[PDB]
């Protein structure tokens, strides 16, 4: 009787850690992506600050 | 363009995949294990050896070994069976369809070059094989063509200065010493605290608290007086089997041995010295933009907090006339693979491809004549 | 296919039948007995000994003897009658035409696993056998294939850790006290309350009554309490001549000496001890299955509520991140034989057996390189 | 004993979920501590790129 | 010079006595006991503890807790019973009058460093006391500052490779397994020939017999054939209270498992390994001395014939080219006390004393600033 019950629990368990690593992993994917998409702006503005700093040496 | 392996061949992860993809699609341990006794399993089928995941999770039956130890090939057979592993059970394709990149360590032994090129014609029967270096990979995964790697890999840190995308073999700094050593420092250490370990299944965890507790400490004096004045610099890991374990200033003193080699008994200098000294081996000219990109790569450099301590000691020995900055790119534990990728991907090095026919005109040696 | 006749080598009950089936076909008492006159019984065919339900039924013109004590065969000579009696009366079959298959103790002795070779091939005839620890066939008869075994017998206790049908021969544990001992124990301490029993007649019913009325307390001080402050502890017995005897605290007292040693002068170390002492000898990736999957087994595991108590006790000893649970089969005083019946009929097994000719080649020795 | 194979089963995943599960929340942890240190080195380097520029039109 | 105590503290044998002596005062056996219960001897003086030979002479009342296991104090409150024994009932003298040389494991626990200063500080009230490195201590007894100690105790084996005088930390190997575990492991593989010794009281003659009767083989293999073909490589030993036992291949299996861990199922590599690779990991220039200069040590070395055993095992694993050379003192087994008795006379050694007023400001951590 126990064992059904338990299995019960844990089959609900086991549906809620799934959905929530899924969940936290297609979220941290997203949140990875949002880091790759700020980074490659540091990138387009350090090009940019350096450019300046050549011209601003120059001038 | 003929769908191309990068096999970044890693001293304690085998990071492989197809090129065209900006991430590797497989990364595994760097492990192959053989039987400890006479027969291996009952009322089952056996086999001579195992790989990778199957090796770590069928442990009780195996000795354990490696394709690879401090950035060197140390035995042929187990880096043929990582080899086999990687295109059958891990990417199930056949390798003799696929064009190979192979990364190779920075100055790496000649007669391992060739074995490496052979093994992988003769047995795989690959179309088409090139060897990059995996520093030269890391500099193009960082967009650039200019600038110096400091490569630190699961067992060999190496600074590669570059120039015009051509690696100056002078200023070639290898030193051992980076994330095998670094496990093996860490559990004698922790040994010294009263936390004996002597098992390699211990090993393995004391492992992956090295890569998860770990840090790159700003100032190592200051640090090490905290966690003398207070318990503040400590971090709790509750092992596989139950029972808290305690790691404490071992944290930043593992780490601690890539600034100060003396502390395991070289005569090696710091990788920040080896750093300063590439640049100062390098042309007059150049060194502005060597230290100004100074990239960060591997393994080993995934410590917390090591950009501003390698800006801070490059500073230090640099003039600052000469303009500093480190670069650390998003996910520069996987540089070398993604450079690869970049590279095999490109038109113009289809026609840098040695292939077979090449091969079976030279045998082996003709890796040295298409790859520097 | 040839059917193998599987014989468990019980201490007290003889347990043996035939290859295929699920349960054994003949359970009978380990006694050999052996004439009072000086010659046959009167106007009646000719027999030297007697075993079994004839020794226990004829017992008024008989002296009794037991051929296995402690997990140990103490005579050859009466062993050999409990397998003359085992092949030709209780199966009516020639063993000659049937495989045989053997339990024996963890660390059974080299001299005694040879002494069984050769009684078996030159006397019986067989065309081939096996001799297999009691445990590795216990964990077949669990369903699992990696775990570790408390096997407690009608005479010895062992905690044996096995990995794909290999049992770890650094780890296993042994105890010998369990039900020969047990008998003789719970009888001390009914002489010890004013029903002194003296007489061997009367130890086998001590024998009869251990395993019908005791049972594993949860708690030892607790229960103990309980039938100090109320008689509600006490079971009633009415003994084969009438005479009604009340069995008290004994019932859980008898077991409790497998807990602790030091009752009865031993310097050994309890049952739940040697479990987690045996564990901790073996490797961390590992110990999660050798932990979770704990199986009681033999005779002297099937006294009610032994579960609760042995999950308690293991619980304290280990750490609370290896996962604890007791497997108790449902049939566990068998699950030896059952796994003897499953591992006689496996088709890979074919190859294992001791061969005549091998026999005939090497002597009894042949047991040391075709068995473990 | 099916449903003690399976029960044992539904722990050992429901662990393996668990663990798995929380290395995916560290890691998530440190994506959301990484977008505040990143917005928070963009608005330096944002800031130093205007003042790169007001030097760069003062000369 | 105020007279010290050494006190080689052995994890079998404790070695204890005066300095300005070259040999050990007393000898006696590293055990402590507490009685079995409440009332258990009658027209004599009770004790809460008993200690060494006095509980050696009248064992049966006695359950036995270890002091030290391993080379580690694992319990205090024994070596405390060990200490109070050694000053006031074995050698009659007050500790408070004498300055204490203390030896350490290589690589002892810090917390253990720290209770141990503690603790003769504080009740003993010793007026001085230094701790220092058993192996650092045997070489020099041998009269030297230049080479490897392997000090295989009765317990642990370390390989210390010292240059100068002074230990180096990161070639220093520490192997859990000599003397006790042989003690442990010689009992299970008589129990396996058939002579079961399941009892304490049993196993410390099984140890008797293990120091008497093992041999260090030249050749393993053909030692082993030898015994397999012939019954000449077995001894007879005659038990204490009668009845001849006859000791086989045991003899040299039982001290084969130093060269072959995985025999018992450690992961470890063997002594002579060890020892290869401390070299090794050490200096290039060192080396020589270090191949040259392997002193043995403890009492685990005491094993006729282990030199020609050794000296082939080193030059197999180390170049032709290092010369090679075993150095076994003539009475090997008090090493670690005879070079504290030397170090402990010294005027140099003077200075380096922790004084009780160096204790008073620092507490017990102050052991670490003046022992390395």
């Amino acid at each position: 009787e126990k064992y059904s019950q338990k299995e019960d629990k844990y089959e609900e368990e086991i549906k809620v850690l799934s959905d929530k690593l899924k969940e936290a992993e297609t979220r941290a994917e997203f949140a990875e992506r949002s880091v790759t998409k700020l980074e490659k702006s540091i990138d387009d503005l350090e090009d940019e600050l350096y450019a300046q700093k050549l011209k601003y040496k120059a001038i | 363009e003929t769908t191309a392996l990068v096999c970044d061949n890693g001293s304690g992860l085998v990071k492989a995949g197809f090129a065209g993809d900006d991430a590797p699609r497989a990364v595994f341990p760097s492990i192959v294990g053989r039987p400890r006794h006479q027969g291996v399993m009952v009322g089952m089928g056996q086999k001579d050896s195992y790989v990778g995941d199957e090796a770590q999770s069928k442990r009780g039956i195996l000795t354990l070994k490696y394709p690879i130890e401090h950035g060197i090939i140390t035995n042929w057979d187990d880096m043929e069976k990582i080899w086999h592993h990687t295109f059958y059970n891990e990417l199930r394709v056949a390798p003799e369809e696929h064009p190979t990149l192979l990364t190779e360590a920075p100055l790496n032994p000649k007669a391992n070059r060739e074995k490496m090129t052979q093994i992988m014609f003769e047995t795989f029967n690959v179309p088409a094989m090139y060897v990059a270096i995996q520093a030269v990979l890391s500099l193009y995964a960082s967009g650039r063509t200019t600038g110096i790697v400091l490569d630190s890999g699961d067992g060999v840190t190496h600074n590669v200065p570059i120039y015009e995308g051509y690696a100056l073999p002078h200023a070639i700094m290898r030193l051992d010493l980076a994330g095998r050593d670094l496990t093996d420092y860490l559990m004698k250490i922790l040994t010294e605290r009263g936390y004996s370990f002597v098992t390699t299944a211990e090993r393995e965890i004391v492992r992956d608290i090295k890569e998860k507790l770990c840090y790159v400490a700003l100032d190592f004096e200051n640090e090490m007086a905290t966690a003398a004045s207070s318990s503040s610099l400590e971090k709790s890991y509750e092992l596989p089997d139950g029972q808290v374990i305690t790691i404490g200033n071992e944290r930043f003193r593992c780490p601690e041995t890539l600034f100060q080699p003396s502390f395991i008994g070289m005569e090696s200098a710091g990788i920040h010295e080896t750093t300063y000294n590439s640049i100062m081996k390098c042309d007059i000219d150049i060194r502005k933009d060597l230290y100004a990109n100074n990239v960060l790569s591997g393994g080993t450099t995934m410590y917390p907090g090591i950009a501003d301590r390698m800006q801070k000691e490059i500073t230090a020995l640099a003039p600052s006339t000469m303009k500093i900055k480190i670069i650390a790119p998003p996910e520069r534990k996987y540089s070398v693979w993604i450079g690869g990728s970049i590279l095999a991907s490109l038109s113009t090095f289809q026609q840098m491809w040695i292939s077979k026919q090449e091969y079976d005109e030279a045998g082996p040696s003709i890796v040295h004549r298409k790859c520097f």
